[PDB]
């Protein structure tokens, strides 16, 4: 149909100008290529953790806590304390 | 049975007039007095349009109907009785005059604008609707070619919405 074919033409070659050709758009002043492709590509990381989300900051798992291998001082006091607690058993 | 019921709305009077007059011949005879009456009413801007007002008294309504009929024998036929009956039953029947015309067309003329994607104002006065339609359309396109503008084919709106909504 002419109304279909003409619509397809005006909506395809112009769609070519918008997307399929890097001619941006004459009717609209700011091209989306200088707006979306790189800066708004940081919009994904603007919503994400910037230079940190894609990066995934290095955080190595640490060691758990222990008694510093100290039986010279902790063992005797622990024994006395446990025996004192045993006085009401 | 009439050609098709006109779905009432003060068209009951016109439907009954068509049926009764169709008991007789009273076809061109009925429509002729009606056309003369409507022309007479148009011929009097006031007193014939302000006469088509609810405020007219019953004596006033009968008198106005009689005066309209007084234009010689322009009110010949059962249309006189119908006008008098409406004079007390329902004052306004100019739409009933158009409905009587519609019944006359249904009896003899038929036809209405097609449309589809065309806003043309043509007519196809023939009983059949499988032959003359194309000739009428092509003629009205190649002759006159008036303001048949629907602006654009609605399919433009259709495609625009279709693309714009995924």
């Amino acid at each position: 149909q002419d109304l279909y074919l003409r619509e397809l033409k005006d909506t395809k070659l112009a769609p070519s100008t918008l997307q399929d050709a890097e001619g941006n758009v004459k009717p609209w002043n700011p091209p989306q290529k200088p707006n979306l492709p790189e800066l708004e590509l940081q919009g994904p990381e603007a919503l994400k953790a910037y230079t940190e989300q894609n990066v995934e900051t290095a955080h190595v798992a640490k060691e758990s806590e222990e008694g510093e291998s100290e039986p010279i001082e902790e063992d005797w006091l622990v024994l006395d304390d446990a025996e004192e607690t045993k006085e009401s058993h | 049975p009439p050609p098709v019921r006109l779905f009432g709305v003060e068209g009951t009077y016109a439907t009954a007039l068509y049926q009764a007059a169709a008991k007789n011949s009273s076809i061109d005879a009925a429509f002729q007095s009606l056309q003369k009456v409507e022309s007479t009413v148009k011929k009097n801007p006031k007193l014939g349009h302000l006469l088509l007002n609810p405020a007219l008294s019953l004596k006033d309504r009968n008198s106005v109907i009689d005066a309209i009929v007084e234009t010689h024998k322009n009110l010949d036929g059962y249309v006189v009785n119908l006008l008098k009956v409406l004079s007390e039953n329902n004052r306004l029947g100019c739409f009933e005059k158009i409905a009587s015309d519609f019944g006359v067309l249904n009896d003899a003329h038929n036809g209405l604008l097609k449309g589809t994607v065309t806003s043309a104002e043509p007519l196809d006065p023939k009983s059949f609707k499988r032959i003359e339609k194309a000739l009428s359309a092509s003629k009205l396109v190649g002759q006159g070619k008036s303001l048949k503008l629907e602006n654009v084919v609605k399919p433009e709106i259709k495609g625009g919405l279709i693309v714009e909504l995924g």
